[PDB]
């Protein structure tokens, strides 16, 4: 379990971002949902925050508590489990800053959102802020014929046997995996944005944030797009502290704050340089607690090579 | 139940050594399968069931408690083995068969050979479902161990916790020693003879034997030789047949998907060429969690550069 | 007619670059095949017809004049393309189809690109059988040439005939220069830039154009550089589609089954880096023997170590 | 065509053997059928033989004549074509020594035999000899699981497609190819022998030399035989000049005067070390001119591992 947290301590981007937020935190209370190993939680406590309540479900928080105790941090307390099961034990129940990365691969399908919204409605002071507060999704076209060959056509013959049924399982699944730059062959399109203050609660129905948005990208070269890839960014804009704002930006092909997700287009889309790949992204949350999501994608060429439109429904799961 | 996803099955099937080891074990001994009943314990996509059918088996029973059984049943049909291979969706412990099976094929091996392994299930099948002389594929399992130098990961996975943004995470460093590392050990890292850790006869082993003690000696070879960790690998010989095939996860062979299991010593051994260090390892299922492994390691080393006699524990969870 | 034997088809199918070049040329341009009629000239085992079918072709027609067509017809059925791929046994020149075909795929290339090649058969199919806009796979062909050093074979294939058991077989040495060598040229031997020999557009080339003249210059690159022979290779681009694929037999790529054609010069050229030697090659089918190639080569080299203007003839038989 | 003769000038075994025969040739006439490049022919002519008539169908004889003319050898004459088509112009038609390697991969399936017999019946002097005069065939069991995988199972799936029909074409073909020593896993059994003086004519029927002979070998180690391999040897014994005798012997796994042939057993035969692999070999000549041959083999174990008997018919062709 310890090794799984190394990525966090080497995340320079998040560290400088949340450090910019934790400048004005002295004397203010912090609620860190999904604190993980509690590195940012402890940095907030080290920033002389009045109180820091760090919550996560993994056992690492227990080790985090030990570390906190062994570093003289006395204004921080860790809680293991879902927020709903620990609020009753909370020392304080009104916070000035709530740090939570509630954004999923499609903006609305991270289980932590259900907890963020609870903290927004009950545990946030009148003038308190939440960090980050906005998230946009970006679409790009991807051309990886060999990856398709190695994940789909691979099942065409396995040691002499055809495993066609597996191809379905491959194409119905949203692939979370870094996509090489050489495979990015289109511009980027910001399709949708959500803000924590506008996000609807999910305790009654999980669909109150489902969205259908168009998108359009332009091929950067003569190519054939057989994958659509989705990147997530995050923004924090504090009107009271404008300088403390940050952006966990998106850079396809490079280091990103989240691993992009990809969907395999059932029919490749051949494009000329500059040709528009237009489409539509439909995202529906079915289970907030497990992040179960359906992603319906329509994508089409503009006709320079050939008029093609392809549709596909894909399934994503967190737990 | 994570086997209902395609990633794990693709990884195992693209493990050429693993799958071809089973294939060739059956196909170089096809005479062993003629007119025989084969049980594929954990058939997954059905690959091994089809190897057995293609080897000449009269009846193959692939059992798998995952939804992949559905796809397996379809795959079996797509290649014409519908009337030879039967795919059952369920636990091998909770299923009953018409006949006793003559051969049991299974890729039950986990990391460290026994972590999250189906060996208890295979033994259950052997005893309750297999003939008295049922043949196991594989029928032998040997674990081996050797010392390795790993300055890279000692600095990037343990000492990295000494200071993290001006905070002392030494506790994380101490906790890292509890959990073995599943990763590939390079030949250049082996600074020691491969010693036999333990051997199991799958035809005769009992669950109680899997909680094993082992006493092995490691001799430094080829001027300060650091044994930063113990690389544990295994091989599973298929000795049931006339032609012997051996699935091997040794670092001296190209990596499999099991790679190797690395037990990082709390106190690395500072040895010289020729010096020997004795070890006593006890592996046992974890008391509360049945599928977790407790590993106790006694290190006794006396050399020109160090004298250390200590006990260390690992927990594969 | 030797294609009724399995060896040649295995050789070609085990040639991964050749087969995947055709495979990819189609599957990266599958849009070109939707609802289209494909003709596979010389389908052999049918592999290319099945590539075309999987690409989305409405109808594929594989023609082959050898007995292999029987197996091909069974193979296409064994994989479920019976209703898409039709296998005809006969010469493409002597068959006629209901519709005009939209696409023509074929591996017609031989050694030297043109030795015993089916190119004339493919041109016949292009003219008579395909639509006016019919698309060729491959639709381009380019031969290249470069000088090479080959002291090894110069001593083991030519000078060895000087004295054989006390008998002067120099005549055999002189005859050896007439026969090109189909063998693999390693990068180590290339002491010259790869120059364009000739180019063919399969969309428009005519049989008369295959008896070609070429004027090419060769410049030594990087002691004394001996141009003992000329290595000739070819590549066939698939440019009919949006995604371009290129089948290549260059010596800078792993060998194909075509390897390279080596024309040994009667008088080796003594060059050093920078020097330039001009050549004029006329390749044409032998006047009487149709399917043998006569290669006239005029070598004109003027360097610091040699001045030679001579004519040499090669017969590819 | 010239390169095809390099094997001849390097064949020191044949070379020293035929040299031993050409010592006492001074004053005697020689007929070399299948002379090829005519190296042995010229060595005989240089030995002051009265006359040397060398024949072969390939154009190399024309080149050989040039060589002979440029080396001063005038007691030698080369003829191109079938023997029957060139005897009309022979200077002499009665020879003291007739050199002809009439033996094929199965002793009776070399087209040159039809010419050898003609020479035996019409062109041989009263006390003339024929060289070599005897040939035997040797059987060995071979274990090559990877070769079966690469040649038979390869067709199991070719780029995603099943090419089962091809497997048959592989296993019914006699393969001429050197077998590595590591794959020789049994003793050698001299199964049959034919002498040129005893070989029957082929003008009327082609089956007058077909033979059915048993064979028995002992496994040299625990192994599984899936191929049977056949080696050919030749012998020349001259009663008039016993010292000039020679043997073109055989050594499986090493250099041999001819490339062995192999047949793929349809069912592998597992054997323990020392176990007897017994069987029967049936050879039938269908077309002498083209060397078309059928080779039927029965092969069985002794049961030490498992009682298995396998039978197979295989096809060989020369032209
Ligand atoms: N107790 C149990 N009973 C039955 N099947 C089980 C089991 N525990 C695990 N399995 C199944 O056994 C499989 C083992 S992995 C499958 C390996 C497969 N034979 C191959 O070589 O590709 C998993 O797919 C899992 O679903
Ligand atoms: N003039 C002609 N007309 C029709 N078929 C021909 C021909 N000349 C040769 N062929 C056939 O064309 C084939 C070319 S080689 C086959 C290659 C095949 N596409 C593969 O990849 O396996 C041979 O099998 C031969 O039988």
């Amino acid at each position: 379990r310890i090794s799984g947290n190394l990525s966090c301590i080497h995340d320079r981007v998040r560290l400088r971002a949340y450090e910019s937020v934790l400048r004005s935190i002295k004397g203010k209370s912090v609620l860190h949902l999904g604190c993980g190993m509690g590195l940012v939680s402890m940095i907030a406590a080290r920033s002389l925050a009045s109180a820091v309540v760090a919550v996560d479900r993994s056992a690492i928080v227990d080790a985090a508590q030990v570390v906190a105790n062994k570093n003289g941090l006395n204004n921080i307390s860790f809680f293991r489990g879902a927020l709903v099961d620990v609020v009753q034990n909370f020392p304080v129940r009104q916070f000035d800053v709530i740090i939570c990365e509630w954004m999923g691969p499609f903006l609305i399908n991270d289980p932590l959102l259900e907890e963020a919204l609870y903290a927004r409605n009950n545990l946030l002071a009148s003038n308190g802020v939440m960090c980050p507060d906005s998230s946009s999704i970006h679409v790009v076209g991807v051309s990886d014929y060999c990856f398709h060959m190695d994940t789909v056509e691979f099942w065409g013959n396995v040691y002499g046997f055809k495993m066609e049924p597996m191809k379905a399982l491959v194409q119905r699944e949203v692939e979370m995996c870094r996509v090489p730059t050489s495979s990015i062959v289109t511009t980027t399109c910001l399709a949708h944005t959500v803000n924590i203050a506008s996000i609807n609660n999910l305790d009654d129905k999980s669909s109150l944030n489902d969205f259908v948005v168009p998108f359009s990208v332009r091929a950067t070269k003569d190519t054939t797009v057989n994958f659509l890839t989705f990147y997530i960014d995050a923004r924090f804009t504090n009107p009271h502290d404008p300088g403390a704002n940050f952006v966990l930006g998106v850079r396809p092909g490079g280091t990103n704050p989240w691993t992009e997700t990809s969907v395999a287009l059932h029919e490749p889309l051949p494009l000329k340089g500059g040709e528009v790949l237009s489409g539509e992204l439909k995202v529906c949350l079915l289970n907030p607690t497990r992040g179960i999501t359906t992603v319906e994608v329509t994508a089409r060429t503009s006709g320079n090579v050939v008029n093609i439109e392809t549709k596909g429904t894909y399934n994503y799961q967190r737990y | 139940d994570s086997y209902s996803h395609y990633g794990i099955h693709m990884e195992m099937l693209k493990d050429c050594h693993r799958t071809t080891s089973y294939r060739d074990a059956m196909w170089r001994n096809a005479y062993l399968f003629k007119d025989k009943v084969v049980l594929d314990v954990g058939c997954g996509t059905g690959i091994l069931s089809m190897f057995a059918a293609k080897a000449g088996a009269r009846k193959v029973i692939g059992v798998d408690c995952s939804t992949v059984a559905v796809q397996a049943r379809e795959i079996v049909k797509d290649n014409g083995f519908e009337d030879v291979i039967t795919i059952i969706q369920g636990k091998v412990e909770e299923i009953q068969l018409d006949e006793k099976v003559d051969i049991i094929i299974s890729e039950w091996m986990g990391y460290f050979l026994l972590y999250e392994s189906m060996l208890n299930t295979v033994l259950c099948a052997r005893d309750n479902l297999g003939t008295p002389d049922v043949k196991m594929f594989p029928d032998k399992a040997n674990m081996h161990v050797c010392g390795i130098t790993d300055e890279q990961y000692i600095q990037e996975r343990f000492n990295i916790w000494d200071n993290v943004q001006g905070i002392d995470f030494s506790y994380f460093k101490r906790l890292s020693f509890i959990e073995p590392l599943v990763d590939t050990v390079e030949r250049s890292q082996i600074v020691t003879n491969v010693a036999p850790l333990v051997s199991f006869d799958i035809n005769t082993v009992k669950e109680a034997d899997l909680s094993f003690t082992s006493e092995f000696a490691l001799e430094a070879q080829a001027s300060i030789i650091y044994v930063h960790a113990l690389s544990v690998h295994f091989d599973t010989p298929f000795t049931a047949g006339h032609e012997v095939v051996i699935l091997d996860t040794t670092p001296y062979s190209p990596p499999t998907h099991w790679r190797q299991t690395v037990l990082y010593l709390f106190n690395p051994l500072r040895m010289r060429a020729g010096e020997r260090a004795t070890f006593r390892m006890k592996c046992s299922p974890n008391a509360l969690n049945g599928r977790d492994l407790d590993i106790s390691l006694h290190v006794d080393f006396e050399g020109a550069l160090q004298i250390s006699h200590y006990d260390q524990d690992f927990r594969l969870r």
